[PDB]
């Protein structure tokens, strides 16, 4: 199972920013112009529409992947082993891997 | 493929090169809210299980 | 953004419909709408207690304190 | 020792972030839920919030929690800290930003705490499912049965190799810093902090002030004020604006990491078996949806697989 | 709700105690429909709450050591707006016109 | 038979002779716990209902 | 009764993982798990408080009481 990591968005007030490529799995970056975000302390930006929010997101392995994961294997002819139990005459049962 | 068994593939559980193929798409944040909304195809491993 | 004359803007920067500017409900977390308001008068058919609470005259001196203060039932008033 | 598990968490502070449902409407919640980890079997879920549990401004104390009260960090005793999906969840343990709860299935996850007369809650839409272990779809961990390996989020706070990054906080926009004063906007700078201001009145002025500063503008609406205080760092939440430059300051270990554990799975009632010529007749009376599988031991397995939900 | 024999106060509640009208501060006023409901607002006889789906509607309040509740059979359903049967208001998505009871 | 209508049978509602045919199997107690776990086929009377 | 070599037996007789033998959590109801623990030291880069707390040096005399008694801000330190 994958995990989607989303870093803090870059909110450019009264201006604009540009997305750049990064070596991250399924990396997404988009600049949304005309945002006017509000925080607990009020309006974050001054300009009404000359602001941009740059959103970034990428895929990571979840914490469960250490334990909850499936292993894909290529299978080729290997070996055949057996545990053999043998007794003869007055000799009691003896066994070994062969 | 996205939403399929192999949507997430890694050569080993500790590798630093991860293959991910999900329709991860950033959506516009809601008016006046600082957040990073996104849509993505549900995990194909969970589906497979 | 700055809002049209149809909407009121709180000191918090957010906008609230003008009809909500003063109606007893703080519509913006900062309370800027209700922080500034004024009280209205009452008809001549209603009595006003010491706290300014209005009560119908039929409730005046009826034995029940129908307002925060007992002025409607105060001996000085009845 | 306990402090050894908070050596890095002591460098971080709680924060206020967007919460989709603060009771009846969206708000900036001090208890905003950042993530819900619910892939464990016996309904164990790990919820990451913006609030800090087990830390106080004065140090470590598992009876205390710390949350932001605007610009000021508040530290209070945990009072009715609760987690709810469809019914109350039993709390297993809590750690900075993280709550471990034993929750039943549900469509939502609600986290909240009380602070005297105030109530802080955050409800997020998140399908929480109960994942039974084995061939029976039991709806609650049984008292007795077959002990099977399962995936659980451990109740231990100790570092087990999973970390999250904590970054320098971004600009904290706060209009309470500005005052009209003598009909001339004054910028109040909290002690030890810096306030960045941006005014676009006839006299456009901007900069970073370390002390009370009087600008040329006469109306607070013409200015913006941002609190710069890097004493304590914050998780790089997707709901907080990023700072300038390389804001990365350190790593915080992820408590209650998923681990392999032994879970008790239900054991269906013993079937009644009747024998006929070359035929096996089974009378199955399950308590919960129970998987029945069969196969021939010959060259053709001819496998059969079906879930038995009723007799 | 919000009224007392002495006047108006949204923190106060009034109910009948037999023949005598009693007025108390709202103490654990709650609404439950298979799960606790978030209270939006209250006015006179009316209580506005955001309730998840359920088969019953339980309303009650406390008056010191006493507990007054009333449970009625009423199917409360979640009615998602649009072309998707979501079970809880999303954090984000498409903003569609809908019918709501105003909190005012 | 267990799980069928007549799994439990009594000549009268006050009879002291009760016939019971359920696959009552005592299970090993969980390690360190004093309890008497058991498996049994659900009542055939409730099933008949 | 004796536990595995990699386990710790609380006075209650219940075995506990040796890794848990001393940490912040009492893993057995009797609490004897942590009763015999010993307090850890802290780096010289952290100002040790009078009452035994330990806070980073950069927080010393910063204008905010980080120790439970404000030792870092008391006039004795600056
Ligand atoms: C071999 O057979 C004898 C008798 O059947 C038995 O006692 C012995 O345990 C067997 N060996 C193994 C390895 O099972
Ligand atoms: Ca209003
Ligand atoms: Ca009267
Ligand atoms: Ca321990
Ligand atoms: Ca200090």
């Amino acid at each position: 199972k994958y995990k989607t990591k989303v870093p803090s968005p870059v909110v450019k007030c009264c201006g604009a920013t540009q997305c750049t490529s990064k070596p991250h799995p399924d990396y997404q970056c988009q600049v949304f112009s005309g945002v006017y975000p509000f925080m607990y302390g009020g309006a974050y930006c001054f300009c009404d529409t000359e602001n941009t929010q740059m959103s970034e997101a990428y895929v990571e392995r979840s914490e469960e992947c250490s334990i909850d994961h499936a292993k894909a294997y290529k299978v080729h002819t290997g070996t055949v082993q057996a545990m053999v139990n043998i007794t003869y005459g007055s000799v009691s049962w003896r066994s070994a891997d062969v | 493929k996205a939403g399929s068994f192999g949507d997430l593939q890694s050569r080993t559980s500790t590798s630093n090169d991860l293959y991910a193929n999900t329709n991860l798409k950033l959506q516009r944040p809601q008016a006046g809210i600082v957040h990073t909304p996104f849509t993505q195809v549900p995990s194909g491993f969970e589906r497979w299980k | 953004a700055k809002c049209e004359p149809s909407q009121f803007q709180c000191t918090n920067g957010r906008c609230i419909t003008l009809l909500w500017k003063c109606d007893g409900d703080e519509d913006c977390v900062d309370g800027s709408d209700e922080k500034n308001c004024v009280k209205k008068t009452c008809a001549e058919s209603d009595f006003v207690c010491n706290n300014g609470q209005c009560v119908p005259s039929r409730w005046k001196c009826d034995g029940d304190p129908d307002c925060e203060d007992g002025s409607d039932e105060s001996p000085e008033q009845c | 020792d306990l402090d050894t598990h908070f050596t890095q968490y002591k460098l971080a502070r709680p924060y206020i972030a967007d919460c989709p449902n603060c009771g009846h409407s969206r708000c900036d919640s001090p208890i905003a839920i950042e993530e819900v980890r619910g892939d464990a079997h016996a309904g164990v879920i790990r919820i990451q919030t913006s609030a800090m549990f087990g830390l106080k401004t004065d140090g470590v104390d598992l009876a205390y929690m710390s949350f932001m009260n605007g610009k000021t960090q508040k530290s209070i005793k945990i009072d009715n800290l609760h987690v709810r999906t469809s019914a109350p969840c039993s709390l297993v343990s809590h750690h900075g930003y993280y709550i471990l709860a034993q929750c039943p299935p549900g469509d939502t996850v609600t986290v909240g705490f009380h602070d005297g007369p105030n109530r802080h809650t955050c409800t997020v839409a998140h399908k929480v499912e109960f994942r039974p272990v084995g061939r029976e779809k039991y709806r609650h961990p049984p008292e007795h049965g077959v002990e099977l390996p399962c995936n659980r989020y451990t109740h231990k706070r100790a570092d087990q190799g999973h970390y999250v990054e904590m970054h320098q906080p971004g600009l904290v926009a706060d209009h309470s810093l500005l005052s009209i004063h003598s009909a001339k906007v004054k910028i109040t700078v909290p002690s030890g902090a810096q306030v960045k201001y941006y005014c676009k009145c006839p006299d456009v002025r901007k900069g970073i002030t370390s002390s009370d500063h009087t600008t040329t503008c006469t109306d607070v609406k013409q200015c913006r004020a941002y609190l710069i205080d890097n004493k304590k760092w914050v998780y790089n939440s997707g709901r907080l604006p990023r700072g300038e430059g390389d804001t990365f300051k350190g790593k915080l270990h992820v408590p209650f990491v998923p681990v392999k554990a032994k879970c008790i799975a239900t054991l269906a009632p013993e079937p009644l078996v009747e024998h006929k010529h070359r035929t096996l007749i089974l009378h199955l009376h399950p308590d919960h949806p129970t998987l029945l599988t069969t196969r021939s031991l010959g060259s053709d397995a001819n496998p059969t697989r079906q879930w038995i939900e009723r007799p």
